[PDB]
């Protein structure tokens, strides 16, 4: 989260849309982290 | 898509149910898919439904994580078409060449044509954009089609 929206931060296109498409681009899968329950439109990220 | 526009979604979804259990019929699927800013072919619906016959696509259940995946697995799309290309894909009755178009014969391709329109159909997206012979202006036709 922090990291790509460190990188993130200093991006021109980069939308914090594009922020939590990046967190599920690169996490996704993993067993501590979750989407939201289905409002991309939103766009908000459950966590363990 | 984002959860604003999904919840519209959600409840496009939910209006559209049977025995009270989130449970949307096949058939619905790219008519609701259609209001959500999509056209999908039936061949394009059909490719992520499975290929139905009548029968099970009048009865096989969607539920909304199946739902919401196929609007999305076409919506990100290929090949939609513009104005430009609708032109010729609409010069598609021309009768010799006119810059208007062929009355029966839009009805008839409506019918023809891989995605056979009942008469119904046909009849709505044509009638009153011929003239007193029944020629076309296509050129209008196309971006009455293109948008709306």
């Amino acid at each position: 989260v922090l990291a790509l929206l460190d990188e993130e931060c200093w991006f021109p296109k980069a939308t914090d849309t594009s922020f939590v498409e990046k967190l599920i681009q690169e996490q996704g899968n993993h067993a501590k982290f979750q989407k939201s329950k289905q409002l991309k439109d939103k766009t908000e990220f459950c966590i363990l | 898509f984002s959860e604003e526009q999904t919840a519209e979604f959600k409840e496009a979804f939910q209006l559209f149910d049977r025995t009270g259990d989130g449970k949307i019929l096949y058939s619905q699927c790219g008519d609701v898919m259609r209001a959500l800013g999509q056209n999908p072919t039936n061949a394009e619906v059909m490719k992520v439904l499975g290929n139905p016959k009548s029968d099970e696509m009048n009865l096989k259940t969607l539920k909304f994580e199946q739902f919401l995946p196929m609007m999305q697995t076409i919506a990100k799309n290929k090949d939609q078409g513009c104005f430009e290309d609708y032109v010729e894909g609409l010069r598609v009755f021309d009768k010799e060449g006119n810059g208007t178009v062929m009355g029966a014969e839009i009805r008839h391709v409506l019918v023809t044509l891989g995605e056979k329109m009942t008469e119904e159909e046909v009849e709505q997206l044509v009638a009153g954009h011929e003239d007193s012979n029944g020629c076309i202006n296509y050129e209008e036709l196309v971006r009455m089609v293109l948008s709306g």
